[PDB]
């Protein structure tokens, strides 16, 4: 995650073991259930896209609902590349590029990339894009795997 | 599961069966507006004959502590 | 939370997972036992609006009892309201508007505006009157479930 | 409780979830065995009124004995307020008033009030009079509950 | 459970009973003064008859250790 | 339990008992003095016939793993 220091400054630093242990002990523990959401929300505070597909990824079993939400993530970010066009002619020198749905989404991002976009003025909130995606593909789930 | 599909039984505390509503209305998404109308009216209509009609002695206005407190010996 | 960091001055820092599952944990054993109630104090020590509607949102189970919970919080924000009428004229450019219930609910403000009502001077306690009906709907409760 | 930050001054900081736990823990297991009196005083070190008070909130069972104990805080408080009477003419601006023994319990002070006490030179051991109630109510309780 | 519905068994050990009370009265929230007139009249007649008699012997004034040593052979 | 109540079984070792001897009297609260002198006093005196036989030859000045080495196999 990218987090504040002491000296007063948004500096990245990692993810803790219990707390990566705590997202996988909530998912097995109360599968699909809504307080998964919150709980989520949460461990989710202050996480970098690359965060976010690393919690993803982690998951074992329940793969159906892995690739529903896969598909969603894809569908969501094919929707923020349509709603937001490519910018006029060429990347200026003294600016960074605007973000696709799939930087979004982390894929064609690097981690300093991901730091530059969310560090900078005004600042670019790429995780909060993500975590909606996130957690409309989990009310999808949450109403689907109700029974 | 579907919200119309939750009941209480005929040996069913309400409290148990009004648990169980508020859990399935928790992973229903619509207005607050529509849920109200629900509470209002699903809840009583799958609520049982015995209860039912301890409910309607309540008349409207009642509110969740005193339709719980009501129906507690049934 | 916010809590005083080091430097001297409140900042806001995230509550902890094991704090999480100790909420959790409590609610898990001991239902709706008076001693939830001093728990619930001692963790909600420096706790934000945010905060508390995160710990509520997150429990499991017990369902017609946190909405009893709920609308005796929205009835007593409704009593907010009403105790405390909007202010006279135009919200001056020097200054930050006054709460009302939802602010206190955390529902209508956001977080930057949680920390500028708390950390402002004079300081105004938004969590401590949602405490109040967070205690005062479960002495309700409590009432209640007694058998 | 109140404890000294590494600046070198005595602030307050909130007291640990597992730290709570193993107070919990402890009267679960050892109930009134004497083991508990050693045991509370190092978990009591720095604390304040206010947190003897949660602590003793927090207690679940043996409620004959916690009547007790209430009753016997307050007629040792009931004897300090006898023992040192108020003192003479109105309160000094540049002064801060003597405790009664409801500040002492907790009861009629507020927290600020209760640092003011102990990190103000000379500092009076308001915890450690709370602390001999404490122990000695505990004696009272062994005693009876020896069999 | 009613404060009023506490009482003691014919055979269930005062201590116990004495438990169960502040336990009741801890979930109370009434005054402190009526909480005290609970203390010193409902206590000891939902007492037992060999208890009571017992406390009767006390007499007024009488503290808690007092009371739960005095009904300990009963 | 009184500490006068703490006597050794017949067929108990006088190391159990020991133990249940200061483990009581860590419930006494009493002047150090006193204490002595329920160590050398009621200690022997509620020890069973055997052993307090093999006690009463170690004669006075004994300590306790001497004691506790002197009653085993009792």
């Amino acid at each position: 995650p990218i987090v504040q220091n002491l000296q007063g400054q948004m500096v990245h630093q990692a993810i803790s073991p219990r707390t990566l242990n705590a997202w996988v002990k909530v998912v097995e523990e109360k599968a699909f259930s809504p307080e998964v959401i919150p709980m989520f929300s949460a461990l989710s505070e202050g996480a970098t896209p690359q965060d976010l597909n690393t919690m993803l990824n982690t998951v074992g079993g329940h793969q159906a609902a892995m690739q529903m939400l896969k598909e969603t993530i894809n569908e969501e970010a094919a929707e923020w590349d349509r709603l937001h066009p490519v910018h006029a002619g060429p990347i200026a020198p003294g600016q960074m590029r605007e973000p696709r749905g799939s930087d979004i989404a982390g894929t064609t991002s690097t981690l300093q990339e991901q730091i530059g976009w969310m560090t900078h003025n005004p600042p670019i909130p790429v995780g909060e894009i993500y975590k909606r995606w996130i957690i409309l593909g989990l009310n999808k789930i949450v109403r689907m795997y109700s029974p | 599961t579907s919200i119309l599909d939750i009941r209480q039984g005929p040996k069913e505390p309400f409290r148990d069966y009004v648990d169980r509503f508020y859990k399935t209305l928790r992973a229903e998404q619509a207005s607050q507006e529509v849920k109200n109308w629900m509470t209002e009216t699903l809840l009583v209509q799958n609520a049982n004959p015995d209860c039912k009609t301890i409910l309607k002695a309540l008349g409207p206005g009642a509110t969740l502590e005193e339709m719980m407190t009501a129906c507690q010996g049934v």
